[PDB]
């Protein structure tokens, strides 16, 4: 998953 | 001394693209989906696997056939029955090209028969190798051994959907008014860019163990704003970024409230491999040579993030043979000279420098890292690189990466399951997750001959080779392996600080008095 951070 | 109220406010960090688990690929999205829906298997506070929609499951000795026994009286939030037909429906919709799912490729990772062919439009979705043997028996057929299959099933992309609702309503099923799910909570309210509000789903099969009655997710993009709200006592858990300047202070002042989870994550700058001039391996190599990772981990952040020059975290299961590339051991001055030669060979000068933008999602910590990188690249190459910053809102940043409307983009990848291939698989030519547009048939072949492999050593060697090929191609710019710093109020329990994926399920939390 791509993190917000 | 359980508190009488059982309410919690958590920073989710951004407005999610969507509440449809097939249309999304980010942490804000999964965080929401995981409250509203539940797949075959789920996890406790430390990420250990426990029954979800499936109460029991088994595998054939060859690890190719996986049989899930669903709960015979489990219901959707609207009272419709949860059956293996909902899983069949949802997993088909995932791989269906008409869905355009960002995680389309995920069932390919699981090696489900015909999954890749359905993604490639060569077979119809109904040809996927999953079946309802009866209404409460869901069977998954894999073409290669996948011994770590159960853990994959916990991912947001494999959540079931209410077939009867989705079929009646289409993509309008995700409207708060229509949303039906089988998780512990349901949507009470949604104000765009402000708050999402959750309430108990009383038809959840395990509602009797749920403790939190209600919760609010906020969409605070900047860690300092996050931290100020926590301090004002207007939220109970921050998102997983903290201001590097305040951090040493917060640790000592708010002792016991600072959590730092070691996570299976890599932070990178992704290079658009099919856009000029990042299609030039030489230029991709320059950028890698000239960027000092220790500057970012030690001086810009300094929260425990560790420097890395490969994509896979080497501490992941079966990642132990992956080697850091040789240049990472060279002095920066030797690295910087090579980068300048390469850039000069590509026809850049102080008069005519390599000019590009770093795209990142609005977030002060990201901005800080971008400014440092930009700064290191100009200085380290004596003016041969000139970088701008482009910040975009989360949803817009995701759309841009996916559409290829970027030169260089900040990228974080967190493990979807605790095994090396969750990273390995990202960089396959044909992966729906590959927004780099990296394509090397030797990489693909390294990963392909790994799925056949029968023991862990054999798989480990193939992953080491895949990394070596991605390394030599300088496909992206890896920077560090994540740490997940969060502030968590002392009255919030059930957050371990030990979950390698740092999931938060409301159903695992409780408030003490």
């Amino acid at each position: 998953r791509p993190p917000g951070f | 001394q359980l508190d009488e109220k059982q309410h919690i406010v958590i920073n989710n960090g951004a407005e999610p693209q969507s509440f449809d688990p097939h249309k999304t690929e980010g942490v804000p999205e999964s965080n929401v989906a995981y409250q509203l829906l539940e797949g075959l298997v789920t996890s406790d506070s430390e990420g250990k696997l426990q029954p979800g929609a499936a109460e029991s499951w088994e595998n054939t000795p060859d690890f190719k056939t996986w049989t899930f026994h669903l709960r015979k009286d489990a219901k959707w939030s609207n009272g419709d029955p949860v059956t293996a037909h909902d899983f069949v429906f949802a997993w088909r919709r995932l791989v269906d090209p008409a869905t355009a799912a960002p995680y389309a490729s995920y069932l390919s990772y699981l090696q489900v028969e015909n999954a890749q062919d359905i993604i490639d439009g060569k077979k119809k979705p109904a040809e996927l190798g999953v079946e309802a043997k009866d209404d409460y028996t869901f069977v998954v057929h894999a073409t290669n051994p996948v011994p770590y299959a159960v853990s994959l099933t916990t991912h947001q992309s494999l959540l079931p959907l209410p077939q009867k609702v989705v079929e009646k309503l289409g993509d309008a099923w995700v409207k708060k008014e229509n949303y039906v799910g089988n998780g512990a909570y349901k949507l009470a309210n949604h104000i765009i860019n402000e708050k999402i509000e959750f309430e108990r789903n009383p038809l959840y099969w395990n509602d009797k163990e749920t403790v939190i009655n209600s919760a609010t997710f906020l969409a605070i993009e900047n860690p300092s704003t996050d931290v100020a709200r926590y301090r004002a006592g207007d939220l109970d858990m921050t998102s997983y970024g903290l201001p590097p300047e305040q951090f040493a202070k917060l640790k000592k002042e708010l002792l016991g409230e600072v959590y730092v989870t070691r996570t299976l994550g890599t932070y990178s700058y992704e290079l658009n491999n099919k856009k000029a001039p990042f299609d030039n391996v030489n230029i991709r190599k320059a950028l890698n040579l000239s960027l000092d990772r220790n500057v970012i981990t030690d001086k810009v952040l300094g929260q425990g993030q560790t420097p890395t020059y490969v994509f896979t975290p080497t501490y992941i299961e079966e990642g132990h043979l992956i080697q850091q590339p040789a240049y990472s051991k060279e002095p920066m001055a030797q690295r910087n000279e090579e980068a300048i030669k390469l850039l000069e060979e590509a026809g850049y000068s102080k008069a005519n420098p390599l000019k590009f933008s770093i795209l990142y999602n609005t977030n002060e910590n990201h901005k800080k890292v971008a400014i440092a990188a930009a700064s290191m690249w100009k200085a380290n190459t004596k003016g041969l690189i000139d970088v701008k910053l482009e910040n975009q809102e989360w949803k817009t940043y995701i759309d841009s990466r996916r559409a290829g409307r970027y030169d260089v983009a900040r990228a974080g990848w967190h493990a979807d399951y605790n095994q090396a291939t969750t990273f390995g698989n990202y960089f396959l030519s044909n992966s729906s997750n590959n927004t780099a547009k990296y394509a090397n048939p030797e990489y693909d072949k390294a990963m392909a001959e790994s799925y056949a492999a029968t023991d862990a050593e054999g798989r480990a060697k193939a992953y080491a080779k895949a990394e070596e090929i991605l390394g030599k191609d300088y496909g992206i710019v890896p920077i560090f392996n994540y740490v997940n710093p969060r502030l968590v109020k002392p009255y919030v329990k059930g957050y371990s600080g030990k979950d390698p994926q740092d999931h938060i399920y409301l159903r695992n939390l409780y408030i003490i008095k």
